[PDB]
């Protein structure tokens, strides 16, 4: 193939493994950034019917009263669509700090996470929700109007508009007072010099956009005009709300897993075969790089047949990926021992730097001393005939050197001071 | 950890035959994919460093002379010289080095020779000793091979030997008997009587 | 040609905390593993701790787990060793050695091993040698009452070596130590080296 | 009743090794009422316990190997099962698959005949073959 | 354990190019360097090649500098030998070896070979092979006409391999090879496998 | 609290500063050299050895404020900036300027070429010890530091040997053999002659203004002269202050840095003192904007380049100044000092080869040209190739005789090992001297392959095979003949 | 580069007696760093990658027996087998690796023993190989001693002998007499006979 | 004309070397009407030029070893320098230090004694110790 047009998640790993600029959106290249042309931003909305309901609802929980009225269904293979209910209560992929992404730190394991992912999981088991229903399944029931609502992305609409039935787009609802994060897509293409061209002057045009949208909406178009000319249209308007209040995909090349992780544990998670807070750690230990297929075997045997320890089986899990990766508390808690004198304290916090990862042994040790535990150099010159040489003792001062070097002196068979360099000279 | 156990505490041997050091294991050292046993000879020279003789309890190491051999497996190991020289005194140590690091107790070799008779001297105290206030008289035996002797101080004391040289494969020995001044004073003589297999020296 | 020196060593009373280092040349320092052996009269040879090469994977005794501390600085090409909370048991000396490469490939155990330096621990102060001459065929001298193990003992600042018979030292009643030092012989200075002490002492003997 | 133990071997440090014991000679309550784990030792060491499950199935470790050792308890197929992950040279062992029994008056303990585990702690062996 | 697979082997006309493949497997390939070494019957063995582990440092055989070229992949533990320009004395047969570590300080040698493949260079085209058993106690089958050398010859797919002999092909009139494979009996089938030609044949020995 | 700067510098102004805010100044000489060695709590110098303390840890990274950024100009945290962190507080920028008597000369010349002739007349002269004051010469006509694309720098480019920079350099030495200027000369005897007014036109940055203030003779300052109809680029610095990472009060020397030096009054007291010339802060920059000297400042800093910052250029300066050095005294050439700066600048060359190569270009500057291709090729295997090979591959593609199997092969072999092309080549050009089908499958039980460019002559070919062998189905779907 | 040259060459012996075969080098080997003598004994069955045998030339390489012994130094130097075994027939070479890498010549290890009688078959030309327009009659000899062996044929013919194996110690010979078709039919009886240390077959 | 050559032994790739020859039993001038040279020898390939200089002062270098190696020459102490910088392997050959001279008629050569250089491929020995 010559170009994929894609989301700009998979691309970022693509090229891990081998004036224009300003006729788009700036943010759209720095998404991409270069090696893709981004094309379309697509995010999703809420879309539910008219006829069904004057006005949406706009929290999460009052959407089980609704369907049991009517007695909301979406794509639940896809963890895509699923994602901002996770999000909205703090869930995120990585840490985004100071414009990088942490990959060492991964949030699906969060305490919203796991309230969103039991109210899912509470929705599917109170038969509001299918478990096993897709993609087609639920454009087929929101064509027919078999659900009230449903979570679709800009695409689906001329297929709506295919069954001309009235419908609504918003804003995801807000889950527990807080909105949803969806993340939010940039399709564009990705080349494997014609090519490049035929992107450029041909396909990024108006008439080029506009032919490709009427054929099925691509949402927020990355060409300032033609977004200029549809940002008319409310629908966009909702999408771009739905974008602002949502977080952009990361283009790091640890994606792809992951989603397959979170796919998993989203199955984990609808079946009922598992619980939220396992169906959460076994994605957490498949997103973890660098451990070996019988290690991440082992520790999903071990995460499965036993979840009272999840916590430390995750803390040892990532304290041996970041080991084979190619104190601060200690640090603190050293400084007070009140009966510890100076040098061994020294000595410990010089152990503590030196080696983090005995820090837990090197603190209770420390502890196990602690109950346990609650001068100048001077020089000897002998220049004599029966004895010649030098010798070394610590002394408070020059009175008790003396009587130490006479001693010495004496065991050994005139005396001068010299206090700049703190010597005794005896002669014989 | 893998700890070892040597059955020979210390052995002697006269010069020009066969000894035999066997050590034996907890457990199997073998490594599976290897087929290798892991355990290495090591020979320490007094007062010196270890120096590695045998690895893979089979193999022999660069520039160790061939009279060395290593055999053994499952979990008993043999390490034989097949003519022990003179230099060859030192004590011999069998490590495994499969599972963490141990070392065994260490096999001590001596060297067997014809008699020496002792040679016998007599060393009185010096007078910075005098002044200081205490005694020390010495009685010395040099070049006694057979490591048999008693000595006796006639008018508390501490002996002590070193060990035997690799060339002369004889021993030395001092008896120091040690007094206050004034017990220096009150008597006269002092002999040193050593008796071996393989004599009294006096002074007033 | 390879070579290993250690320093740091001495005397320190029980519970107070120790350095050891440990300079290597000849070799690639940056390469290979290293590990720090001690040994004792008592309890003979055994495995104190091991360092591997980019200083990520660390392994320590299961008596000094918790106690003692290993690193390696490959721009200095030094190995460091930290001891706190020093217990009795711990005098011995110790030895830096090298781990060959691969050596579940190949085989080749601990081959290269330093000089070694003597930790001992202890409540008691340290005291210089006292030196006395023994008057004459055989001649020598004889140390006594210093605490510290270590005292190097050579003639003629190491002129001749033949006759040299040096005994080890013997700990008397009083809890010091002394040895007594010969040549025997058909000028003689014998000098004695307490590095604890810091004592030089050069003594000429004669009748 | 008599306790068998299976598996175990010479392992990398970091790999991953499955132990499990088979109870024979019991009524399924009856060691339902005793709780089962994992004792090791190491030589001139003494017996000190690594895992524990009691009767009310609340698992017990010890602190140096929480979190990387998992005991579990099969009542229907009469199996107890340790779970080793992220191994080192100082878990080296012969372990015993133990049963503790209340008497009322004091504690009885049933012993297996236990297995070996070596782990080798070795350089340049992340690719090297084992079943050949 | 430690194993190097050759291919790539094969006829080409003199001038054209060639490529060999060695796959290795056992052992860590990205950490080791790798040699290729040829060997003739009226030259014997030779180095011609050699990379270093990270491919920093390449060295080339005097009489094959500058026409072959030494690569590795090391995320698929691969050696490549891109071979050019070849003339009538490079026929021979091609082996990779796996040089150890650090080789100036414990001085171990290629070690490791793999089994290699013959590389043969000639104007004249291949021929498939002709095979005839032979009425007999002892029985067997001869191949005649096949101009690549290489065929392996077996007796019923290995079963037996005891009485096997196995001549050496020699070089007849018109420019072809001929061999004859015997096996000593008191159904035998005999195998014969052309690679260049790709040849398997199963002949049944009969009277 | 301990502050180490340059000699030349507003020690007093600074001192008085601290006296305000204990704070203690010294102005140690070569202190910019001794400084990584002996590692003071804050070292005042230019961004070019920030960036190698950073990289070796000396320097501590500085926790900033958006207001505080917003303070200062931006392009002055630009080039305070290392792989992205903040390691100095900006404080100003200098750079160089000419500095002529007006009484006498009424203009300045425009052309350094006018000098000598002006100079002849009056029978300029400046440092020449430090490459500092030499470099905007070397510079002037195309020589630089190192390849600024794309916004990078290209540690692998030096450009100390082009044919600007030889221009340059035969420049002053010449007017150095013509007794215009004396090549033994320094910084004080320079500020010595121009205070005394024996010489018309010096180079020198705003600290010497106060220096001459106290000479009470007029003086007027404006950018450096063209060379060759190129104007002069002097490196643009920034003197800023950078933390101790082993201070122990790191946290009291941010304060002092951020809310007491780095305030209106502070700068105009070491103005005072000495003129920093164009500093960082909007409101005092703003504040003297209307002091002409400023704006000439302002003018050469714009017509010269900002100093870079990666920790490669200590050497360099080094490099540069044993050349300049070389240069001045006459013990050799231009070009062999250049080449021996060359040499100098790569640093993963060990010593040996590092004085081999120096005896190379010593006894033979006939090849010093392939010396040093061979030394950079040497550098780079080294190292902790494009140039060629595109020729080779453009070379190669037009090779008429060779055939695509060979044209492959060779493409192959340039593509997957470039060090040897230059002898692949040749073996390419040495064959293109000499040169001046499907394959078929039978299914005696056995299988064969033959190619053949129809099927018939497979036919053919396997209707011989089968004769030999003592032995008709075809099917093009497998492209197979079948015999029973 | 530096080249090596071995002087036995082939050579011939019986089992149990040793064997010294020599390879001298243009340049010193000798590494100054280490005092360590770079050169290396290969062996190499038939149709077998060669096997390290001896590195340093006199460190033995793991897995080797204790036969097999390399001395020498400057530029000459020997490997010797104590005692030859019937499966120690193969070819030897000495190699240096301190300078780029270099092989020797090679010396073949031939194995004596007594002589043994050949065992002599005649067997015919293929129908489906004389329909193609040429035959082939085939006269094979084996489990003899000595390679050297005549035969003759009674109505340009071509003779191939294999190599020594390792279990049994002797050869096999084949003369292969071949013709047009016109030629196989004008003649009628064929035979062939050996003159051998250690007889006619014919047929019709 | 006697030449004496000094320098040679066992050098690691990439390191340098200085050999030095010395011409005796001939006068200055005589010796300013040579040219003078080094020559270099493999076992089993003739010997080749590897750099000379003639009696103009001009150098000329074989095409392999150009930019790495240098000659120099001092015909003041009848001396010639060969360095040698960035080696390989392949460089291991002795060394001939080689005086050309015309005979109007003919050309006529003196060799030297040579020495020997070997270049050791061994990876592990660069920090190693020469004592
Ligand atoms: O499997 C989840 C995938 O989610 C995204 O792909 C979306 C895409 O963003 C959306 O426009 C469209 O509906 O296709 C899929 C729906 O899953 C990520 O881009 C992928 O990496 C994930 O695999
Ligand atoms: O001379 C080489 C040095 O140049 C600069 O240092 C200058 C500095 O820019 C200037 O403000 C002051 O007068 O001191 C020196 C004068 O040379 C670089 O900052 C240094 O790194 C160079 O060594």
């Amino acid at each position: 193939p010559d170009i994929i047009f894609w989301a700009h998640d998979r691309f970022g790993g693509y090229a891990q493994s081998g004036a224009f600029q300003d006729k788009l959106y700036p943010f759209t290249w720095d998404a991409v950034r270069l090696i893709a042309y981004p094309i379309a931003v697509e995010a999703l909305s809420l879309i539910y019917n008219k006829d069904l309901l004057p006005n949406p609802p706009k929290t999460w929980e009052e959407i089980p009263a609704l369907d049991k009225e009517l007695k909301l269904m979406f794509n639940l293979q896809e963890p895509y669509f699923t994602w901002p209910l996770i999000a909205a209560d703090g869930g995120y992929a990585f840490k985004y700090e100071n414009g990088k992404y942490d990959i060492k730190d991964v949030g699906v394991d969060n305490a919203g996470a796991k309230a969103g992912l039991t109210f899912l999981v509470d929705l599917i088991k109170n038969k509001h929700m299918n478990a096993d229903t897709d993609y087609s399944i639920a454009e087929a029931a929101f064509n027919k109007g078999e659900t009230a609502m449903t979570i679709n992305g800009p695409w689906a609409w001329s297929n709506i508009d295919t069954s001309k039935v009235n419908y609504g787009v918003t804003v995801l609802p807000t889950f527990k007072g807080q909105p949803s994060k969806p993340f939010v897509g940039v399709l564009s293409a990705g080349i494997n010099e014609l090519a490049k061209e035929f992107l450029e002057n041909y396909l990024l045009t108006d008439e080029g956009l506009e032919a490709v949208n009427k054929d099925k909406p691509l949402g927020a178009v990355a060409l300032k005009s033609y977004e200029e000319e549809l940002a008319k249209d409310p629908r966009i308007a909702a999408t771009m709300e739905n974008a602002q209040k949502g977080e952009i995909m990361p283009n790091i090349p640890q994606m792809s897993a992951f989603w397959y992780a979170v796919r998993t544990a989203v199955i984990n998670a609808a079946s009922g075969r598992q619980t939220v807070d396992q169906a959460l750690a076994f994605a957490q230990i498949l997103i973890m790089p660098n451990l070996t297929e019988e290690q991440r075997n082992g520790f999903i045997q071990s995460l499965k047949d036993d979840p009272s320890v999840s916590k430390e089986i995750l803390a040892e899990a990532k304290k041996l990926n970041e080991h084979q990766a190619p104190q601060q508390s200690a640090f603190y808690e050293i400084l007070n021992m009140p009966n510890l004198n100076e040098a061994q304290r020294n000595g410990f916090i010089q152990s503590l730097k030196d080696d983090p990862s005995q820090s837990t042994n090197v603190l209770g040790e420390a502890k196990k001393l602690n109950e346990s535990q609650a001068v100048t150099t001077y020089k000897l010159v002998i220049n004599g005939k029966t004895l010649k040489g030098e010798t070394t003792t610590k002394a408070v001062d020059a009175e008790t050197a003396e009587k130490a070097f006479k001693q010495y002196a004496n065991d050994n068979g005139v005396w001068t001071y010299d206090d700049a360099t703190k010597t005794f000279t005896v002669t014989e | 950890n893998i700890m070892l156990t040597q059955s020979p505490s210390s052995l002697a041997v006269s010069a020009g035959e066969r000894v035999t050091m066997s050590c034996k294991s907890t457990q199997s050292i073998l490594y599976n994919s290897n087929q290798k046993t892991y355990l290495a000879w090591y020979q320490q020279k007094p007062g010196q460093s270890p120096k590695l003789l045998i690895y893979w309890a089979s193999t022999r190491a660069s520039g160790v002379p061939d009279r060395f051999t290593g055999s053994g497996s499952g979990t008993d190991f043999t390490l034989t010289i097949n003519s022990v020289q003179p230099e060859d005194l030192a004590v011999y140590y069998c490590h495994q080095y499969l599972s963490a690091w141990t070392f065994g107790g260490g096999t001590k070799l001596e060297i067997k020779r014809t008699v020496a008779a002792p040679s016998v001297f007599i060393f009185p105290p010096s007078d910075e000793q005098l002044k200081s206030g205490t005694a020390s008289v010495v009685c010395l035996l040099n070049n006694f091979y057979p490591r048999e002797a008693k000595v006796q101080w006639k008018v508390n004391s501490q002996e002590s030997v070193t060990e035997q040289d690799s060339k002369d494969s004889t021993y030395s020995l001092s008896s120091t008997l040690t007094l206050s001044k004034a017990d220096y004073e009150k008597h006269k003589v002092y002999a040193c009587e050593v008796t071996h297999q393989g004599v009294t020296k006096s002074f007033n | 040609d390879v070579q290993l020196v250690e320093s740091g060593g001495g005397l320190v009373q029980p519970g107070k905390s120790l350095r050891l280092s440990c300079a290597a040349s000849g070799f690639t320092f940056s390469n290979f593993g290293m590990h720090w052996v001690r040994q004792a009269p008592e309890m003979g040879l055994e495995w104190v701790a091991y360092i591997s090469s980019g200083s990520t994977t660390k392994y320590y005794g299961d008596t000094v787990k918790g106690r003692f501390t290993i690193s390696r600085d490959n721009p200095k090409n030094t190995l460091y060793l930290q001891m706190n909370s020093l217990r009795s048991e711990d005098t011995a000396m110790y030895y830096c050695a090298r781990r060959p490469l691969y050596d579940g490939d190949y085989g080749y155990p601990m081959d290269y091993w330093g000089q070694g330096t003597s930790v001992t621990v202890s409540s008691a102060s340290t005291k210089g040698p006292s030196v006395f001459p023994l008057a004459p065929a055989a001649l020598g001298c004889l140390v006594k009452d210093y605490f510290p193990e270590p005292v190097t003992v050579s003639w003629n600042s190491g002129a001749l070596t033949s006759g040299v018979h040096t005994f080890p030292a013997v700990l008397q009643s009083s809890g010091l130590y002394s040895l007594s030092s010969v040549v025997t012989v058909p000028t003689y200075i014998c000098n004695v080296n307490h590095k604890p002490s810091n004592t030089k002492v050069d003594k000429k003997v004669e009748p | 009743v008599q306790l068998q133990e299976s598996g175990g071997g010479l392992v990398q440090p970091g790999g991953s090794l499955r132990l499990s014991c088979t109870a024979s000679g019991v009524t399924i309550s009856a060691l339902n009422a005793m709780a089962m784990g994992w004792y090791r030792q190491a030589p001139g060491e003494r017996r000190v316990m690594v895992a524990a499950v009691s009767e009310r199935g609340n698992a017990m470790y010890r602190e140096s190997v929480q979190g990387r050792f998992t005991v579990t308890r099969d009542f229907t197929n009469k199996m107890v099962s340790l779970q080793m992950d992220n191994l080192k040279p100082e878990d080296t062992a012969v372990y015993y698959c133990h049963v503790l029994e209340d008497r009322v008056d004091s504690f009885h303990d049933y012993w297996g005949q236990g297995t070996q585990v070596t782990v080798s702690s070795l350089e340049g062996t992340k690719h090297h073959h084992h079943h050949h």
